[PDB]
C-alpha cells in the first residue's frame, strides 16, 4: 500500500492516449478498459466529475491541440508584466547579493595564478538591467513559471496528505485549496487557474486538458531558458555579442509564434533549425580559404525546405528563418546550434510512425551478393594479416584445401603472400576454411550482461496475460530478477546450441517503446527483446568490441571523450592551415533509415566469416532469420492483440498496423557494430582505390569520411587552381563511389542531404570548426537540476550534475574562467531550490535561508566547494578543474585550501581552511575499513562515506537473511561463502600490516567475493528491489537517506571549528590524517598535487634572475609558439598533449552501458604479475595469491612460475593501467594547445643522485599548460616568450623509500570449482606452461664503461626488434630508449651494441619471413630485413634524443653524413643520420661485431623479464648463430632446426597450438648455444647508472694526423648603390630587371651544404672587411651556415642566433627541442664561443616582434661588448613581414651607438617594387652603402649582399632610391 | 616556361611504340605549370 515517486523531470516518453481515454470517462460511461487503474486516478476522476457538471466539457482541447492554447496564452502573458514576477527576481538577487563574497576565493586564486579578475561581478549579474524592460520581463515571466510548474510537479509526485499539507504552508497567497475533495487550484495572471486534480492538469481560459509529462516539459525547457540566458548574462571577455541574448528571445518568440498557429506539426521546423545552422557555419568557414570548391547541394537543399515552409505553414516559417539568418557571429550560432529543445516535445503518433516502419522495413530489394563477396574477403584478408602478424600463425587448414592454390606453399611454409598473389586470389578468401581464432569464455561476469533493460515477456506468459486481462499497457519483467531466477550464462554451450539451431519458435518476442525526447512526430522506437534474444545480442557484441574493434579505427564506440578528441584531430589535420599544404575534406553521411534498410542478404558472408573465426557457424547468420521468424508487438496497447494461437492475427489493421509476426530487417539499437562493420569496409574499398590516405569515423549511423591531400609549398595560381581542379574531381568521384556501393546495399544515401566541407566537421552533435573543438553551453545548462533516471533527488546528486556537466564543458571548452563562473552561478541556483524545497526531507530547511551575515556564508561554502571526503557531501573544491582523472582527491583540496588561506586576511576563511584541516575523524573499528575497498584515497569520516555503501551494505543484509528465496543453486552457494569468509577476509586484510589499500581492493574484489558484491552494486533500481525484495529494504533506505541528509545540513551548518595556525606541505598532512584515521602508516595513495609543487607565478626565461647560478635548479619549461591566436581560424600547427584515459566513469561521449568490470580470475593474474613489485616469493601473501586462483580454479591448474624478476627501482602509485593510472585528462580543449610545447628534462637534475625519484610528470606537464594558456591569452604580447616553472615545496617531492607487505598469518580458502560451476569454470584460456631453467646470473657491477655499454647496446637493439616482429604497442615508447643514459656511456661501444641487438633482431624476424624459396637466397633476406628493423626504427621518434650528447655528435659525424637545413632537428633527419652511421657499420665492421671472444656473450637486462619475452630471446639468440655457424648455402638439417624453432614461438606465443610438446627436446635444443652464452641479471637498465655507468669514461684519443686544412674562398664583384629623395623612375629598367627566372646550374655546383650554401657567398665581403669584429647578430638564418663561417674566418668573435624555430609535430612528446647541428658539427672551442648554445629555444625568434630586438639589447648589456656586426639572411617572398623586418632593424641600428656594418641578402626584383620599403626604410642610420654580387650566385637571379656602414649617431631622416 | 610532355605515337612494321618530346604539337599532351622539384635538379648537379 506504498510505492514510490522515481518520476520528476521528463525522460519518460510523451503520449495523448490517457487523456484522451479520461475524457471519455468524464463525458460519460465506465472507464474503456485502458485507463491503467490506481487509487489516484479513481480519486481524480471523482473530484473531475464534480468540476466537470458545468456546460464547458463539449468544446475540450486534447493533446497535440492542447499546447495550441497554452503557447499563445504564454508569449501573451510572457510580454504581459505582473505583480509577482518581481518579488520572485526581487528574492533570488537578495540571495545572491547575500552570497557575493564567495567569489573572492576565485578573484583569490586567479591572483595567485597571475590573472586578472572580471569587475563586473559575476555573481551579482542581476542587478544591471533586470527589471522594468522587456527582457528583464521576459527572464521574470520565465523563471516564475519554472517556480509555478516546479511546485505543480511536487504537489503532483508528493505521496501522503502531509507534505501537500506542507506545500500548501509554504506557498499561501499563490494556491489555493478545498477540502471535502481533493481539489486543489494554482492562480497566476499569466496561466489564469489550474486544477491539478492529482494526476491531473486542466485549464480554464487555456480550455485544456492534460497530464504530467506535459507539465515536465514545459517546466524544462522554462529551466533551460532561464538558465541559458543567466549562464549568458555578465561574461569576462567579449567573446558574444549583446544581440545574442536580444536575438535569443527574438527566436523564442518566433517558436512560439510557430507552435500557437501550426499546431505540433510545426515540430519539423526545428529539425530544419539545425542543418541552417551547420550551413550557416559551413558558409562562415569558407571565407578564409575560398579558393577551393564546395560540393555538395546542402545549401540548395535547405533554401528549398525553407521555400517550401514558407509557402505552407504561412509567414512563420519565414520569421523563424529570418530571426535564425539574423545572427553574423559564430558561437552565437553555435549558442542556437545547442538549443533544439528549448520548445518542447511533440505528441508522436505511434500508429503513424508504426505503420511507416512496416512499410520500410517489409519493402524488399533486389541488391546484388557479389559486393558483399568481395567486401566479407577483405575482411578475411585483414583478420588473417593481423592474426599473422601478431601471432606468428596462419589459421587455415590445409586439409579442406585445394592443390592447384599458391597458398598451400604459402601455408606449408607459415608466411604471408605479396601483392600480386594476393591479387590473383584478391576475392576467393571465402573458399578457404578459416578456423578458430579468438576462444570465447565458458562464463562471464554479471557486470556485462545485466542490467536495468526491463527484459520482455515470452510467449507462454504473453498468452495467458491477454486471457487473464481486459486490456492495458504491459509491465516488463526486470533483468536481475530473471537472472537470479535462471541459472547463470555459459555462452560456450549458448552458441553451440544456436549452432545446432536452437532458440526454439517460442522466445523470439520483441516488444517497442517510442523513443524520448527526439522530435521526430512519427517517433523513433527502441527495443525490448526476451532473455535469450538479449542475451544473444549482447554477449555478440560485447565479443565484437573485445576482439575486433581494435583492429578498426573508424569504430568509435567503445570509446572515451580523450580519446575521441584524438582520433578527431588525426583525422582533421589539414584544416584551416593558412597554406595549401593540408586540404582536408569531410563528408557526412546520413542515410534514410540505416537499421531498417539493413537486411538479411547482405549480412550472410561477412556475419559467416565472424562465425567462422569464433568457431560456429550460420549463428550470426541466423539474426534476419530471427526477425524474419519474431512477433513484434507493442507495449503500451495490448487489445490490439487478437492471436490466433499459431501467428499475431493483430486487429484494427485498417487505420495502421500495431503488431506482426515476421519483417525483414532490423531496429535502433541492435547490432549497431557489424552493421557500422560492413558500411565501413564498403567506404574503406571505395576510398582505398580511388585515395588511400583517407581516414573514417563510424559509430554507424553518423558516418564521416575524411581525405586528406597534399600540395606543394610554393606554387603558382595556374598550378594552384590545376591542383584544386583535380582535388575536387577525386572527392565527387569518391563520393559517387560510396553511393553506388550503398545501393548495391540497398543502403540509400540522401544525394541533397549529405555534408561536404572542407574547414568543418561534426559528430556526434560535436562540432569542430577549423581543428578547433566548438563548444555549445546550452545542452549543458540546460540539463541542470535534470537528475538521471532511477535517482534521488538528493542536495549530493543535483550538485553533482552541475559539477560534471561545467567540467565536460571545460573538456569541451577553453578559458576556464567561464566555466567557473557558470558553476558558482548554476550551483547557487540549483541549492536555492533545493532550500526552497527538498523531497526527501519533506519540508523547507530553514536552517540555512533564515541565516545572515556570516553563517549563511560559511554554510554555502561549505556546501559548494568542500569535498565528498572532507566532511561535506555536496560541493567540489576547484582544483578537480586542473585535472579530472587524478589519483588523490585529498592532496588537490588541501592544496587549494592552503592557497587560500595563506592568499587572503578574512576571518571565515581561516575557519573553512581549518574546518578542512581535521575534518572530524570518527570510529577506527570494523564496518569502516570495508570502505578502503570500494573508493581508496578516503577517510574514515564520522558522518558515512557516499552512500553507495550504504546500499551495498543494505542490500548485503536484505540478501543474507533471504538467500533462500532465490531459485539458483550456484548463486545461492556463492552468498552463503560470502556471508562467513567476508568478515575472515577483511580481518586477514586488516592483518597486513604496511596497508597498502589498493591491493587489498583489487584483493578483496579478485576473489569470489566479488561476484556478489558485484550484483549487489549493479542494483541501483526502486522498482527493481520492490519486485525482487519486499518493504523492508526500501524503508529501510528511505530512513537511511532521511537521516543522511540531515546529518549532511548538520555537517553544513556545524560550528567554525576554530582556527589553529597554516600547516606547511599539504600533502604530509593528507598522509598522516589517512594515518591517524586507519592507526597505521599508509602508501601509495598519497600522491602529490601540482599546484604546490610548480610554484604560483611562472616568469619568462628573460627577467628570472636563476640563469646558472645558485645551482642546478630544476624546472618545467613551457616553449610557446608565434603562431597563438586567441581566435578561432588557426589550429596552430601542432597535435597537443592529453594523455591517456580509462573507460571506467561513464564518460564513453554517450550513454548506453558501462565497462566496470572484466573478470575475477584476471584480476587475481594481474595481482601475480604484481607478486615481486613490493612482496616476496616465499611469503604468506604470495602463498595466499597461489590459494586464491587454485581455489577458482581446480587444483589441477598449470600455473606459470611466477617471475624470477625484482622491479625494486619503480614506485608504489602506478600499480595497474586498469582503474587509475595514467594520470591526465586535460580539462582543456586541445585546440590552443596545438601552440604549445612542454618539456621536463630540465628535471633530471634530480637524479644527480638517483634515490629513484620516479614522480609523475603528467600533471605537471597538464597544469603548466593550462595555466600558461590562460596567461598568453589575457595577454597576447608574450605570443613566444618561453616560460618556466620552479619548485617552492621541496617537502612535497617524495623518495620511494620501497617498501614490502608481509604476515605471519595464513588463511585457508575454500574450494569454488566444486560449488559454482557457470560462473568461473572456463572464464580464461589456456596458458601453456613453460619449464624454467634458472637463468644464469649476470655479475654485473664489476665492469667498466667500455666494456658493457655493448651490452647495453645489443639489449636495447634485442628488445626493439623483438616488440617489432610480433606487433606489440610497446614498440615506440620512451621506455626503452631512455634519457639518464647517453650522458654517462661510452658512444662507439653504445652505437656497435645497437647494431649487434639490431642484427639479432633481424635474426628473428628472418626466422618469421621464410617462404621455400627465399631459403636459397637468405643473405640477402637479412639484408633485407635488417633494412626493415631499421626502417621501423627511423620511424621511432625518440632516438633522435641522444644527439643532445656532444661526444654522441662527434662519434655519429665523423663519419660522412647529410647534414640537414632545419633548425629544429626532427625525427627525419636525427634518424636518417644515426640509421647511416648504422648502416655503416654494418657492411664495413661486421667482422668486430661477432669476434673478440670477450665480446659474444649476450647480457639481457630485466625491464620486460616475463615469460614471453624470454624464451624469444633465447630464439633470437640460437637463430643468430644459426643464421651465423653458416657462409653457404643452408642445409635440409639446418631447416628443420629452424622450423622446429618457428613451431616453438608459435607455441609460446599464444595460438591454439599444443603448450610446449615437451621440454627435453626444448633444453637439448636451446643448451649449448643460447642458455651457457647469455648471463641475466636481476636489475633494471635504468638504475644501471647508479653504479658504473654513471662513471664518465674520459676518451683518453686526440685527434687522426691531419694537416693544419688551410682555409680558401673565391671571387667577388662590387656594385654602387646611391640615393636621394626624389627617386624618378624608367619603365625599360624595370622591364628587363623584375622578370624572375629559374635555372639552377650554380647552385648545384655550390657543392657543400650546411644549411643552404650561403656561406660560399658571405666569405668575399667580410674578407674585404677590416674591423675583425668581436660581436656579430645573425638573424632568419636556418642553421649554422653563415653564422659557422663568421666563426671560422674571426677567432675572437661572437653571435646572437636569430634563428626562426618554426616547430612541427613530428618532434617528441615532452622534451625541448636541440640546438642547429651544424654548429655542433663545428666543435668545442667554436661552440663556446658561442654565446648559449643549450638556451637558444628559451629565447624568442619572432622577427616582427620587439621583444627580440629588446633580448639584443640584454646581451649588449649584459655582456662588456657592443655590436659591431649585423647579418640578415631571411628569404621571403612576402611584403608585409620583410616591411615588419626593416623597420625593427632599422630602430635596432639606431640603437647603436659604436660603428656598424650591417649585410641584408635581398633579390633585385624587390628591389623596384615601391611597396618593397627596404632602402627608404632601412637607410635611416648609414650613410655608407655598397652592394656585393660573388662568383657563385644562381645562375640567373638578381641576388644582391648589400653591405652598410656607419659610425655613430647619424639619421638621414629618409632617402628614397635613384 | 611551362613543362609540357606531347605525347604521340609510331608504327613499324607490325606492332606499335610510343614517342614523347618537350618541343612539338601533336595535342594529346600532359602539361603542368610549376616545377616544384628544383632543388631535385640542384641535387642531381651535386651529384654529377
Ligand atoms: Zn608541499
Ligand atoms: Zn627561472
Amino acid at each position: 500500500n506504498i510505492l514510490r515517486n522515481s518520476d520528476y523531470n521528463l525522460n519518460s516518453p510523451l503520449i495523448e492516449d490517457p487523456a484522451r481515454l479520461m475524457l471519455e470517462w468524464l463525458k460519460t460511461g465506465n472507464r474503456p478498459y485502458r485507463m491503467t487503474l490506481t487509487d489516484n486516478c479513481s480519486r481524480s476522476f471523482r473530484v473531475l466529475k464534480d468540476y466537470f457538471k458545468k456546460v464547458d466539457l463539449g468544446s475540450l482541447k486534447v493533446g497535440g491541440m492542447a499546447a495550441q492554447s497554452m503557447i499563445s496564452l504564454w508569449l501573451y502573458g510572457a510580454h504581459s508584466e505582473s505583480n509577482r514576477s518581481r518579488r520572485c527576481i526581487t528574492d533570488l538577487a537578495h540571495f545572491y547579493s547575500k552570497s557575493s563574497p564567495i567569489e573572492k576565493l576565485l578573484n583569490l586564486t586567479l591572483g595567485n595564478r597571475g590573472l586578472r579578475i572580471p569587475p563586473e561581478g559575476v555573481l551579482s549579474c542581476l542587478e544591471r538591467v533586470d527589471y522594468d524592460n522587456a527582457f528583464g520581463r521576459y527572464l521574470a515571466n520565465t523563471y516564475s513559471s519554472y517556480l509555478f510548474f516546479h511546485v505543480i510537479t511536487l504537489y503532483m509526485n508528493a505521496l501522503d496528505w502531509d507534505e501537500e499539507k506542507t506545500i500548501l504552508a509554504l506557498w499561501k497567497d499563490l494556491t489555493s485549496v478545498d477540502i471535502g475533495k481533493d481539489l486543489v487550484k494554482f492562480k497566476d495572471q499569466i496561466w489564469g487557474l489550474l486544477i491539478v486534480t492529482k494526476d491531473f492538469v486542466y485549464s480554464q481560459s487555456s480550455n485544456c486538458l492534460f497530464d504530467r509529462n506535459y507539465t515536465l516539459m514545459l517546466k524544462d525547457l522554462f529551466l533551460s531558458r532561464f538558465n541559458s540566458l543567466m549562464v549568458l548574462l555578465s561574461p569576462p571577455e567579449p567573446r558574444y555579442s549583446d544581440d545574442l541574448i536580444s536575438q535569443l528571445c527574438q527566436l523564442y518568440i518566433a517558436g512560439d509564434q510557430v507552435l500557437s498557429m501550426c499546431g505540433n506539426s510545426g515540430y519539423e521546423v526545428i529539425k530544419i533549425l539545425e542543418p541552417y545552422v551547420v550551413n550557416s557555419l559551413v558558409q562562415r568557414a569558407e571565407k578564409f580559404r575560398p579558393l577551393i570548391h564546395s560540393l555538395g547541394d546542402f545549401p540548395v537543399f535547405i533554401k528549398d525546405k525553407v521555400s517550401q515552409l514558407e509557402e505552407t505553414f504561412g509567414p512563420c516559417a519565414r520569421r523563424f528563418f529570418r530571426a535564425l539568418d539574423q545572427f553574423d557571429n559564430i558561437h552565437d550560432l553555435v549558442f542556437v546550434f545547442g538549443c533544439y529543445r528549448h520548445w518542447g516535445h511533440p505528441y508522436i503518433d505511434y500508429r503513424k510512425g508504426l505503420s511507416k516502419l512496416y512499410d520500410q522495413v517489409h519493402l524488399k530489394k533486389m541488391i546484388d551478393k557479389s559486393y558483399q563477396e568481395c567486401l566479407a574477403s577483405d575482411l578475411a584478408r585483414r583478420i588473417l594479416r593481423w592474426g599473422f602478424d601478431k601471432y606468428s600463425k596462419w589459421y587455415l587448414d590445409s586439409r579442406f584445401l585445394a592443390r592447384d592454390h599458391p597458398l598451400t606453399p604459402y601455408i606449408k611454409t607459415q608466411t604471408w603472400p605479396p601483392k600480386h598473389i594476393v591479387d590473383l586470389v584478391g576475392d576467393t578468401w571465402h573458399k578457404l576454411p578459416i578456423t578458430q581464432i579468438f576462444e570465447i569464455p565458458e562464463s562471464m561476469d554479471p557486470s556485462e550482461i545485466l542490467d536495468d533493460k526491463s527484459h520482455s515477456f515470452t510467449r507462454t506468459r504473453l498468452a495467458s496475460w491477454l486471457s487473464e486481462n481486459r486490456g492495458g499497457p504491459v509491465p516488463s519483467e526486470k533483468v536481475i530478477i530473471t537472472a537470479l531466477s535462471k541459472p547463470p550464462v555459459n555462452p560456450r554451450e549458448f552458441l553451440r546450441s544456436i549452432d545446432l539451431g536452437g532458440l526454439p519458435d517460442e522466445d523470439l518476442i520483441i516488444g517497442l517503446k517510442p523513443k524520448e525526447r527526439e522530435l521526430k512526430i512519427e517517433g523513433r522506437f527502441f527495443a525490448l527483446m526476451s532473455w535469450n534474444l538479449r542475451l544473444y545480442f549482447v554477449i555478440t557484441e560485447k565479443l565484437l568490441a573485445n576482439y575486433i574493434l581494435p583492429l578498426f579505427d573508424a569504430l568509435t564506440m567503445t570509446d572515451n571523450l580523450n580519446k575521441v578528441f584524438k582520433k578527431l584531430i588525426d583525422r582533421v589535420t589539414g584544416q584551416g592551415l593558412l597554406d595549401y599544404s593540408r586540404v582536408t575534406y569531410a563528408f557526412h553521411l546520413d542515410y534514410e533509415k540505416w537499421n531498417n534498410h539493413q537486411r538479411l542478404e547482405s549480412t550472410e558472408d561477412v556475419f559467416s566469416v565472424l562465425d567462422q573465426v569464433f568457431g560456429l557457424k550460420r549463428v550470426f547468420s541466423r539474426t534476419h532469420e530471427f526477425f524474419q521468424k519474431a512477433w513484434i508487438y507493442y507495449s503500451d496497447r495490448s487489445d490490439l492483440i487478437g492471436l490466433r494461437e499459431d501467428q499475431i492475427y493483430c486487429l484494427d489493421a485498417s487505420n495502421g498496423p500495431t503488431c506482426w509476426n515476421g519483417q525483414d530487417g532490423g531496429l535502433e539499437g541492435l547490432r549497431q557494430k557489424g552493421w557500422s562493420l560492413v558500411s565501413l569496409l564498403m567506404i574503406d574499398r571505395e576510398s582505398q582505390i580511388r585515395n588511400t590516405r583517407t581516414k573514417i569515423l563510424a559509430q554507424g549511423d553518423n558516418q564521416v569520411l575524411c581525405p586528406t591531400y597534399m600540395l606543394s609549398p610554393g606554387l603558382s595560381q595556374e598550378g594552384l587552381l590545376y591542383e584544386l581542379e583535380r582535388i575536387s574531381r577525386n572527392a565527387l568521384s569518391i563520393y559517387r563511389a560510396v553511393e553506388e556501393g550503398a545501393s548495391k546495399l540497398g543502403l540509400i544515401i540522401k544525394k541533397e542531404e549529405t555534408m561536404c566541407s572542407y574547414d568543418f566537421l561534426i559528430y556526434g552533435k560535436t562540432p569542430l570548426f577549423r581543428g578547433n573543438i566548438l563548444v555549445p553551453e546550452s545542452k549543458r545548462w540546460a540539463r541542470v537540476s535534470c537528475v538521471s533516471n532511477d535517482q534521488i533527488v538528493n542536495l549530493a546528486n543535483i550538485m553533482s550534475t552541475v559539477s560534471t556537466n561545467a567540467l565536460t564543458v571545460a573538456q569541451h571548452s577553453q578559458s576556464l574562467i567561464k566555466p567557473m563562473r557558470d558553476f558558482l552561478l548554476m550551483s547557487v541556483q540549483a541549492v536555492f531550490h533545493y532550500l526552497l524545497f527538498s523531497p526527501i526531507l519533506k519540508g523547507r530547511v530553514y536552517k540555512i535561508l533564515s541565516a545572515e551575515g556570516e553563517s549563511f556564508l560559511l554554510a554555502m561554502s561549505r556546501i559548494i566547494y568542500l569535498d565528498p571526503s572532507l566532511g561535506g557531501i555536496s560541493g567540489m573544491s576547484l582544483g578537480r578543474f586542473h585535472i579530472r582523472q587524478f589519483s588523490d582527491p585529498v592532496s588537490e583540496g588541501l592544496s587549494f585550501w592552503r592557497e587560500i588561506w595563506l592568499s587572503s586576511q578574512e576571518s571565515w576563511i581561516h575557519a573553512l581552511c581549518q574546518e578542512a584541516g581535521n575534518p572530524d575523524l570518527g570510529e577506527r573499528t570494523l564496518e569502516s575499513f570495508t570502505r578502503l575497498l570500494e573508493d581508496p584515497t578516503t577517510l574514515n569520516i564520522r558522518g558515512g562515506a557516499s552512500p553507495t555503501i550504504l546500499l551495498k551494505d543494505a542490500i548485503r543484509k536484505a540478501l543474507y537473511d533471504e538467500v533462500d528465496k532465490v531459485e539458483n543453486s550456484e548463486f545461492r552457494e556463492a552468498i552463503l561463502l560470502s556471508k562467513t569468509h567476508r568478515d575472515n577476509f577483511i580481518l586477514f586484510l586488516i592483518s597486513v600490516e604496511p596497508l597498502f589499500p589498493r591491493f587489498l581492493s583489487e584483493l578483496f574484489s579478485s576473489s569470489f567475493l566479488g561476484i556478489p558484491e558485484s550484483i549487489i552494486g549493479l542494483i541501483q533500481n526502486s522498482r527493481t528491489i520492490r519486485r525482487q525484495f519486499r518493504k523492508s529494504l526500501s524503508k529501510t533506505l528511505e530512513e537511511s537517506f532521511y537521516n543522511s541528509e540531515i546529518h549532511g545540513i548538520s555537517r553544513m551548518t556545524q560550528t567554525p571549528q576554530r582556527v589553529g595556525g597554516v600547516w606547511p606541505c599539504s600533502s604530509e598532512r593528507a598522509d598522516l590524517l589517512r594515518e591517524i584515521s586507519w592507526g597505521r602508516k599508509v602508501v601509495g595513495t598519497t600522491v602529490p598535487h601540482p599546484s604546490e609543487m610548480l610554484g604560483l607565478l611562472p616568469k619568462s626565461s628573460i627577467s628570472c634572475t636563476c640563469g646558472a647560478t645558485g645551482g642546478g635548479n630544476p624546472r618545467v619549461s613551457v616553449s610557446v609558439l608565434p603562431s597563438f591566436d586567441q581566435s578561432f581560424f588557426s589550429r596552430g600547427p601542432l597535435k597537443g598533449y592529453l594523455g591517456s584515459s580509462t573507460s571506467m566513469s561513464t564518460q564513453l561521449f554517450h550513454a548506453w552501458e558501462k565497462v566496470t568490470n572484466v573478470h575475477v580470475v584476471k584480476r587475481a593474474l594481474s595481482l601475480k604479475e604484481s607478486i615481486n613489485w613490493f612482496i616476496t616469493r616465499d611469503s604468506n601473501l604470495a602463498q595466499a595469491l597461489i590459494r586464491n586462483i587454485m581455489s577458482l580454479t581446480g587444483p589441477d591448474f598449470p600455473l606459470e612460475e611466477a617471475p624470477v624478476f625484482k622491479r625494486t627501482g619503480s614506485a608504489l602509485h602506478r600499480f595497474k593501467s586498469a582503474r587509475y593510472s595514467e594520470g591526465g585528462y586535460s580539462s582543456v580543449c586541445p585546440n590552443l594547445l596545438s601552440h604549445i610545447s612542454v618539456s621536463t628534462d630540465t628535471m633530471s637534475d634530480l637524479t644527480q643522485d638517483g634515490k629513484n625519484y620516479d614522480f609523475m610528470f603528467q600533471p605537471l606537464m597538464l597544469y603548466a599548460q593550462t595555466w600558461t594558456s590562460e596567461l598568453v591569452q589575457r595577454d597576447t604580447r608574450l605570443r613566444d616568450s618561453t616560460f618556466h616553472w620552479h619548485l617552492r615545496c621541496n617537502r612535497c617531492v617524495r623518495p620511494i623509500d620501497d617498501v614490502t607487505l608481509e604476515t605471519s598469518q595464513i588463511f585457508e580458502f575454500p574450494d569454488v570449482s566444486k560449488r559454482i560451476s557457470r560462473m568461473v569454470s572456463g572464464a580464461v584460456p589456456h596458458f601453456q606452461r613453460l619449464p624454467d631453467i634458472r637463468l644464469r646470473p649476470g655479475d654485473f657491477e664489476s665492469l667498466s664503461g667500455r666494456e658493457k655499454s655493448h651490452h647495453i647496446g645489443s639489449a636495447q637493439g634485442l628488445l626493439y626488434s623483438i616488440l617489432v616482429a610480433i606487433h606489440d604497442s610497446g614498440y615506440n615508447d620512451g621506455t626503452i630508449f631512455p634519457v639518464n643514459i647517453y650522458g654517462k656511456v661510452s658512444p662507439r661501444d653504445y652505437l656497435r651494441g645497437l647494431a649487434r641487438g639490431v642484427l639479432i633482431g633481424s635474426s628473428i624476424c628472418f626466422l618469421t619471413r621464410m617462404t621455400n624459396i627465399n631459403i636459397n637466397r637468405p643473405l640477402e633476406l637479412v639484408s633485407g630485413v635488417i633494412s626493415y628493423i631499421l626502417l621501423r626504427l627511423d620511424n621511432h621518434p625518440s632516438l633522435y634524443i641522444m644527439l643532445r650528447e656532444p661526444s654522441l655528435r662527434g662519434e655519429i659525424f665523423s663519419i660522412p653524413q647529410k647534414i640537414p637545413a632545419a633548425y629544429p632537428t626532427t625525427m627525419k633527419e636525427g634518424n636518417r643520420s644515426i640509421l647511416c652511421y648504422l648502416q655503416h657499420v654494418l657492411r664495413y665492421e661486421r667482422e668486430i661485431i661477432t669476434a673478440s671472444p670477450e665480446n659474444d656473450w649476450l647480457w639481457i637486462f630485466s625491464d620486460f623479464r616475463s615469460a614471453k619475452m624470454t624464451y624469444l630471446s633465447l630464439i633470437t639468440y640460437q637463430s643468430h648463430l644459426l643464421l651465423q655457424r653458416v657462409e653457404r648455402n643452408l642445409s635440409k638439417s639446418m631447416r628443420d632446426n629452424l622450423r622446429q624453432l618457428s613451431s616453438l614461438m608459435r607455441q609460446v606465443l599464444g595460438g591454439h597450438g599444443e603448450d610446449t610438446l615437451e621440454s627435453d627436446d626444448n633444453i637439448q635444443r636451446l643448451l649449448k648455444d643460447s642458455l651457457r652464452r647469455t648471463r641475466w641479471v636481476d636489475q633494471e637498465v635504468r638504475h644501471a647508472a647508479r653504479t658504473m655507468t654513471g662513471d664518465y669514461s674520459p676518451n683518453k684519443k686526440v685527434s687522426r694526423k691531419v694537416g693544419c686544412s688551410e682555409w680558401v674562398c673565391s671571387a667577388q664583384q662590387v656594385a654602387v648603390s646611391t640615393s636621394a629623395n626624389p627617386a624618378p623612375v624608367s619603365e625599360l629598367d624595370i622591364r628587363a630587371l623584375s622578370k624572375r627566372f629559374q635555372n639552377p646550374l650554380i647552385s648545384g655546383l655550390r657543392v657543400v651544404q650546411w644549411a643552404t650554401g650561403a656561406h660560399y657567398k658571405l666569405k668575399p665581403i667580410l674578407d674585404d672587411l677590416n674591423v675583425f669584429p668581436s660581436l656579430c647578430l645573425v638573424v632568419g638564418d636556418g642553421s649554422g651556415g653563415i653564422s659557422r663561417a663568421v666563426l671560422n674566418m674571426f677567432p675572437d668573435a661572437k653571435l646572437v642566433f636569430n634563428s626562426l624555430l618554426e616547430v612541427n609535430d613530428l618532434m617528441a612528446s615532452g622534451t625541448h627541442p636541440l640546438p642547429p647541428s651544424a654548429i655542433m658539427r663545428g666543435g668545442n672551442d667554436i661552440v663556446s664561443r658561442v654565446i648559449d648554445l643549450d638556451s637558444i629555444w628559451e629565447k624568442p625568434s619572432d622577427l616582427r616582434n620587439l621583444a627580440t630586438w629588446k633580448y639584443f639589447q640584454s646581451v649588449q648589456k649584459q655582456v662588456n661588448m657592443s655590436y659591431d656586426l649585423i647579418i640578415c639572411d631571411a628569404e621571403v617572398t612576402d611584403i608585409a613581414s620583410i616591411n615588419r623586418i626593416t623597420l625593427l632593424m632599422s630602430d635596432f641600428a639606431l640603437s647603436i651607438d659604436g660603428p656598424l656594418y650591417l649585410v641584408f641578402k635581398t633579390y633585385g626584383t624587390m628591389l623596384v617594387n615601391p611597396n618593397y620599403k627596404a632602402i627608404q626604410h632601412l637607410s635611416r642610420a648609414f650613410p655608407s652603402v655598397t652592394g656585393f654580387i660573388t662568383q657563385v650566385t644562381s645562375s640567373f637571379s638578381s641576388e644582391l649582399y648589400l653591405r652598410f656602414s656607419k659610425r655613430g649617431k647619424f639619421f638621414r631622416d629618409a632617402e628614397y632610391l635613384t | 616556361r611551362p613543362i609540357t610532355y606531347y605525347f604521340r605515337k609510331q608504327v613499324i612494321r607490325g606492332n606499335v611504340y610510343l614517342s614523347w618530346s618537350w618541343s612539338n604539337d601533336t595535342s594529346v599532351f600532359k602539361r603542368v605549370a610549376c616545377n616544384s622539384s628544383l632543388s631535385l635538379s640542384s641535387h642531381w648537379i651535386r651529384l654529377i
